RNA sequence: GGUGACCACGGGUGACGGGGAAUCAGGGUUCGAUUCCGGAGAGGGAGCCUGAGAAACGGCUACCACAUCCAAGGAAGGCAGCAGGCGCGCAAAUUACCCACUCCCGACCCGGGGAGGUAGUGACGAAAAAUAACAAUACAGGACUCUUUCGAGGCCCUGUAAUUGGAAUGAGUCCACUUUAAAUCCUUUAACGAGGAUCCAUUGGAGGGCAAGUCUGGUGCCAGCAGCCGCGGUAAUUCCAGCUCCAA
């Protein structure tokens, strides 16, 4: 805490999609990567932004430490931030929820429905019997 | 055919087996290349002899 | 191949593009339009590599759909639509707009201008014809076309359109000493003024054209996009005026920009 | 002499790829017989069944028993020689071993005083037998 | 199909006779006198200056006046005098056909902190350079082959996490010390 | 009538064509199955439906060849797609994860994509780069220096063996962060983590070509080495070994 200054770079404000995008380069001179959280609170107390609209991805760390450089994405309202955002973003803060099953038995089971034709009963009962 | 094949492999099995010795390990890469450039460049030698070979058995 | 292909390669795509071998296999693949697919920039690449709107291809595609992207006073929800040359890419919501002319290096630059240039377009006619009832009709270097024009064009000259109503406002007639550009070949991207044309029946027309600087060159006929009335541009000219540069002095450009800035 | 006319260069392509046939270089490779004769089929290494073991006379100024063997290879068939190149390797070929001849190094032409051989083994029963002579991996027993 | 690059190229060229008493000596010279790990980059460097002198040779042989000759003939003159391996007053093409390769070997980082005074000996160079000790400018760089132009010259320095400049000592220091203040007080 | 010694026609091709690759004075000589473009083909032929576009094959019909289940009445096939097997061989990867990127399709901001990306095997190949440095003692050596051999140290450089001997680091264990669709690897970063630092560098050679032994012990034209000259039949500069050197 003692030194880690936030600097940024390449800004702009699209309003196009309700955000403004920055390229932030943090330095932490002798402690480890800084973890997500510690910056997006901080980026947040910079622009007087509330800490849960701030979306930061891709940080890269140059060699033996210090320079570290990520994307900044903050949006002027967080329904806007749920409107459009990649998915996997918002799962990262919990917003949204991907608890689904894997590709694989999704296939067996789009394979399966081919087989059954129309009935309005058998054509979704199709996978209830090979879960 | 003749068949002199019998005596295939009579040198090597008759050598009188003799282990080998330990040593000091060898150097490696950089310490390897340093030690032979001075062993052969930084050096002067008064006795003559036609700068003889670096294996030089008498 | 049994019918049209919809895939374009990285590599494959024009060179003018600027796109990188790295990050995809594929390319935006522009989809049919009035220009051709060599001379256009579909919408994605112009909100994702140009302005860096857009981060990834969701993005260009969610911003077309919430259409604020309005090209040639139409709302365009296509991605990879050809916008091609000198058409208005106007975006209401920051209030700026672009002209898509070529640089000094044959490219599509970015090019913003006012709002009260975006009102009006030029446009290059391609072939004139009459249709029935003795209809004048006149196509376009775009896929427009135009009825009852003004009989004082001919072929490979140039008209003024004001948007949204698709009228002539005005014509240029394409002639010696007026001020044109080159929309191909190698001398692409280049402003000057027409000195001569010599016809060879049968065969592609060859022009002469000597910029303000001096420097002659030459291009074909289908080449050449009349602008200027003469020596004045009707069009607000990139930077850099149009005037090709040899290798030697954007040397020294980029020396002394980096001295004085440094 | 050679002609030199402006125009007589398909005669001079025609003569030359005429007396390309002439050096062995071009004639082996290009006229196919070669080719087809090659025990290999044009291949680096080959697979063979050893048939017999049979010892070589060396030339003249030389005198010993060079260990070769008969070896059948399972394609195309044909039976060719392959020197046993080490002490005491012939001993570690059995009959019927899969062994992996391949040549002797001067493309088809016998080496030193063994006289009408041109393979090496090099592999025995899937085991390397430079790796049998040096001990490292024992025979698959 | 894939979307990668293959674009590689061979750095060094290996002689085209071996075995040659003379020139087997003169590598020999070279490894011992800049604390090289092997003859590959002895030969790397001996073909950048292969491939520098043929481009300036092939300059010279061109007509005067000309356009490309004037251009590329001063960009490789800008890159060579950044280094440093020619002097600022000596930008002629000419005379860059009379460059060695030791002046080369000089401009390495692992030669440069020895001659410095950052280390004692040549391959005390090398080995504080590759265990994450030396930097240039902010940046640190644990590479012996890190090529230095003039601008950096002056700006090499000890990193600022290693037991050279500022603080965080070595574990060998730090077993020694706790070694000696469990056993007294 | 038409084509032909200005090579027709016929045959072969271990021939898909090109952009290109290797070698590099100039000229040239080979290789391009292979990610870009064009063509062709879907076990071999042939014929069609639909459709703007197919003579389509992850469409159909028939024959030929292989092959599948059967209650023997019938029915169903096309991995030169991604994986994965057999076989063929000298010869080549996981029956993995995901549409997050690039793009494509669709009625479509919302679905799908073994295209594609990600990971696994991976010494084809290419780039960088560990296996150690320093100091103090010995015994040497230096234009060494001080008287002009003699003795030393006001200095410099390797080597052999030592409580040296305390400074420095990874390779790994492994906290966390990071990366990522989610992981992994890389980069940071705790804490452990080197004195035969046994945390062990190998592959080929030592007659010449061609760098390096006329060292020692076995063998005795045998066994073997040896690309070529050649070594070997009881004193082997060449075999088989030990030791020592050389090349990378
Ligand atoms: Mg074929
Ligand atoms: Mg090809
Ligand atoms: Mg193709
Ligand atoms: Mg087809
Ligand atoms: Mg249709
Ligand atoms: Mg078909
Ligand atoms: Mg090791
Ligand atoms: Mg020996």
């Amino acid at each position: 805490n003692d030194t880690v200054t936030i600097r940024t770079r390449k800004f702009m404000t699209n309003r196009l999609l309700q955000r403004k995008q920055m390229v932030i380069d943090v330095l932490h001179p002798g402690k480890a990567t800084v973890p997500k959280t510690e910056i997006r609170e901080k980026l947040a107390k910079m622009y007087k932004t509330t800490p849960d609209v701030i979306f930061v991805f891709g940080f890269r760390t140059h060699f033996g430490g210090g320079k570290t450089t990520g994307f900044g994405m903050i949006y002027d309202s967080l329904d806007y931030a749920k409107k459009n955002e990649p998915k996997h973003r918002l799962a990262r803060h919990g917003l949204y929820e991907k608890k689904k099953t894997s590709r694989k038995q999704r296939k067996e089971r789009k394979n399966r429905m081919k087989k059954v034709r129309g009935t309005a009963k058998a054509n979704v009962g199709a996978g209830k019997k090979p879960k | 055919v003749h068949g002199s094949l019998a005596r295939a492999g009579k040198v090597r099995g008759q050598t009188p087996k003799v282990a080998k010795q330990e040593k000091k390990k060898k150097k490696t890469g950089r310490a390897k290349r340093r030690m032979q450039y001075n062993r052969r460049f930084v050096n002067v030698v008064p006795t003559f002899g036609k700068k003889k070979g670096p294996n030089a058995n008498s | 191949a049994r019918g049209p292909k919809k895939h374009l390669k990285r590599v494959a795509a024009p060179k003018h593009w600027m796109l990188d071998k790295l990050t995809g296999v594929f390319a935006p693949r522009p989809s049919t339009g009035p220009h051709k697919l060599r001379e256009c920039l579909p919408l994605i690449i112009f909100l994702r590599n140009r302005l860096k709107y857009a981060l990834t291809g969701d993005e260009v595609k969610k911003i077309c759909m919430q259409r604020f992207i309005k090209i040639d006073g139409k709302v365009r929800t296509d991605i990879t639509y050809p916008a091609g040359f000198m058409d208005v890419i106007s975006i209401d919501k920051t209030g700026e707009n672009f002209r898509l002319i070529y640089d000094t290096k044959g490219r599509f630059a970015v090019h913003r201008i006012t709002p009260e240039e975006a009102k009006y377009k030029l446009c290059k006619v391609r072939k004139i014809f009459v249709g029935t009832k003795g209809i004048p009709h006149l196509v376009t270097h775009d896929a427009r076309t135009i009825r009852y024009p003004d009989p004082l064009i001919k072929v490979n000259d140039t008209i003024q359109i004001d948007l949204e109503t698709g009228k002539i406002t005005d014509f240029i007639k394409f002639d010696t000493g007026n001020l044109c550009m080159v929309t191909g070949g190698a001398n692409l991207g280049r402003i000057g003024v027409i000195t001569n044309r010599e016809r060879h029946p049968g065969s592609f027309d060859v022009v002469h054209v000597k910029d303000a600087n001096g420097n002659s060159f030459a291009t074909r006929l289908s080449n050449i996009f009349v602008i200027g009335k003469g020596n004045k541009p009707w069009i607000s000219l990139p930077r850099g005026k149009g005037i090709r540069l040899t290798i030697a002095e954007e040397r020294d450009k980029r020396l002394a920009a980096k001295q004085s800035s440094g | 002499g050679k002609c030199r006319g402006l125009r007589t260069a398909r005669k001079l392509r025609s003569h030359r790829r005429d007396q390309k046939w002439h050096d062995k270089q071009y004639k082996k490779a290009h006229l196919g017989t070669a080719l087809k004769a090659n025990p290999f089929g044009g291949a680096s290494h080959a697979k063979g069944i050893v048939l017999e073991k049979v010892g070589v006379e060396a030339k003249q100024p030389n005198s010993a028993i060079r260990k070769c063997v008969r070896v059948q290879l399972i394609k195309n068939g044909k039976k060719i020689t392959a020197f046993v190149p080490n002490d005491g390797c012939l001993n570690f070929i059995e009959e019927n071993d899969e062994v992996l001849v391949a040549g002797f190094g001067r493309k088809g032409h016998a080496v030193g005083d063994i006289p009408g051989v041109r393979f090496k083994v090099v592999k025995v029963a899937n085991v390397s037998l430079l790796a049998l002579y040096k001990g490292k991996k024992e025979r698959p027993r | 199909p894939v979307a990668r690059s293959w674009v590689c190229r061979k750095t060094y060229v290996t002689p085209r006779r071996p075995f040659e008493k003379s020139r087997l000596d003169q590598e020999l010279k070279l490894i011992g006198e800049y604390g090289l790990r092997n003859k590959r980059e002895v030969w790397r460097v001996k073909f950048t200056l292969a491939k520098i002198r043929k481009a300036a040779r092939e300059l010279l042989t061109l007509d005067e006046k000309d356009p490309r000759r004037l251009f590329e003939g001063n960009a490789l003159l800008r890159r060579l005098v950044r280094i440093g391996v020619l002097d600022e007053g000596k930008m002629k093409l000419d005379y860059i056909l009379g460059l060695k390769i030791e002046d080369f070997l000089e401009r390495r980082l692992q030669t440069q902190v020895f001659k410095l005074g950052l280390a004692k000996s040549i391959h005390h160079a090398r080995v504080l350079i590759r265990q994450r000790h030396i930097r240039v400018r902010k940046q640190v760089v644990n590479i012996p082959s890190f090529i230095v132009r003039l601008d950096s010259q002056k700006h090499i320095d000890f990193s600022l996490r290693s037991p050279y400049g500022g603080g965080r000592p070595g574990r060998v220091k730090r077993k020694n010390a706790k070694k000696g203040q469990g056993g007294a007080g």
